[PDB]
């Protein structure tokens, strides 16, 4: 089948720098090729045409180039508002294809850098009450990308984790990430310390309860 | 000139499913439409087209699983034999051709939501989130055990909105969603309102410092 190679599949520029993404067809498409930008909520929209020319209202920091098989987007002057997923497509032909897409493009963009601000909420008396609790553990307005620890009177937790992020600010590149745990209410009355542990680079915040205590 | 999805819910495995896409302000004489697929988390997948002159194309997967079809102002999607893979928002979107000028996908609609499972739509329970037992506090509400997505969380009737961050939902391994919300308000009643349309439902829990 016709195919479309999409590379890399994630990509990373400071702000003011410079993105390129590759798409490479499996015959030659002869132009007839676009680029779109999707977040998340949203339907893709359309940037580029005709493998270089810019859709309406587009800005020209977005760049289409290529020809035959090998094609590529560049974004220059990147934006926290340019955080988002990528795609290119053929519009060469709708016979014999798998995917008129590419598999996307992942930009991430490093904006300014902010520590989290870390909270932890013990299960309330109503859920202990349904035989399982979840504790939950929110990392607020950060970036760079952290790890979450659960430690449970001091053993790392490795089972019962459940992470969220969302996606990046679009103002101010930033995440928020919620993790949880997951425990039978039996297991959550086996022990008393409940702590979670954020880490950004070697820089450590830790939010705890006692059970007891709540 | 406009696009817009209907016809996507909750539906067991095999099931047959019709989607419709009705436009506005313009010709399908002019207008080539196409359905593209999107599971949660994941890339845009071309389904197949219905070109002006009704000639439809089907992706290489999709060849006898989807019927595509038209009349002067709206597209169907048939979805012959629904499995679990199915689900994704479907969108269906607009391309055209000049010379040589191949225009893109230039219209497209706020998709339709299809959700493939043998479950029955189930709405959700919601528990309140408190630090344990500064003057400002941040509250939330944990949202678990809900089908199909989505719920939609407000707090206060939507007057309390600075401070306010929602996570996405996490499909758990019952199968079942979860998502929390949690709101930062001076020590001053705070209440998360759960809709969930989708069952018919509202939940509204006050949550207690």
């Amino acid at each position: 089948a016709i195919k479309m190679t999409q590379t890399p599949s994630s990509v990373s520029a400071a702000v003011g720098g410079t993105v390129t993404i590759n798409c490479q067809a499996s015959e030659d498409i002869k132009r007839y090729l676009a680029w779109y930008q999707q977040k998340p909520g949203q339907p893709p929209k359309l940037l580029i045409y005709a493998a270089s020319k810019l859709a309406s209202g587009v800005s020209s920091r977005f760049k289409g180039s290529g020809s035959g098989t090998e094609y590529t987007l560049t974004i220059s002057g990147v934006q926290c508002d340019d955080a988002a997923t990528y795609y290119c497509q053929q519009g060469y032909t709708s016979s014999n294809v798998n995917n008129a897409f590419g598999g996307g493009t992942e930009v991430v963009v490093k904006g300014d850098p902010v520590a989290p601000t870390v909270l932890i909420f013990p299960p309330a008396a109503d859920q202990v009450a349904t035989g399982t609790v979840t504790i939950v553990c929110v990392a607020n307005k950060y970036f760079p990308d952290v790890t979450v620890t659960w430690e449970v009177d001091g053993t790392t937790q490795t089972t019962g984790i459940e992470n969220s992020k969302t996606p990046q600010n679009s103002a101010d590149c930033t995440y928020n990430l919620s993790s949880t745990l997951t425990l039978t209410s039996t297991q959550y009355n086996s022990h008393k310390e409940y702590t979670c542990k954020v880490t950004q680079g070697t820089t450590s915040v830790v939010q705890s309860f006692n059970r007891g205590d709540c | 000139q406009s696009v817009e999805e209907s016809g996507g819910r909750l539906v067991t495995p095999g099931t047959p499913l019709t989607l419709t896409c009705t436009v506005s302000g313009f010709s399908l004489s002019t207008y080539t439409m196409n359905w593209v697929r999107q599971a949660p988390g994941k890339g845009l997948e071309w389904i197949g087209d219905i070109y002006t002159d009704g000639n439809t194309y089907y992706a290489n997967w999709a060849k006898g699983r989807f019927t595509i079809s038209k009349t002067s102002t709206t597209v169907d999607l048939k979805i012959t034999s629904p499995t679990t893979e199915d689900t994704a928002t479907y969108f269906c979107a607009r391309d055209s051709w000049d010379a040589s000028s191949y225009y893109g996908l230039d219209l497209w609609g706020q998709g339709t939501l299809v959700t493939v499972s043998s479950g029955q739509p189930k709405g959700p329970s919601v528990f309140p989130l408190a630090p344990c037992c500064s003057s400002t506090v941040t509250l939330g509400c944990l949202v678990k055990g809900y089908l199909p997505e989505p719920v939609t969380v407000t707090w206060n009737s939507g007057t309390l909105t600075n401070g306010v961050r929602t996570f996405p939902s996490v499909r758990q391994s019952s199968g079942l969603y979860s998502l929390s919300s949690v709101v930062s308000v001076t020590s001053s009643p705070v209440t998360c309102n759960v809709a969930h349309p989708a069952t018919n439902t509202k939940v509204d829990k006050t949550v207690a410092p």
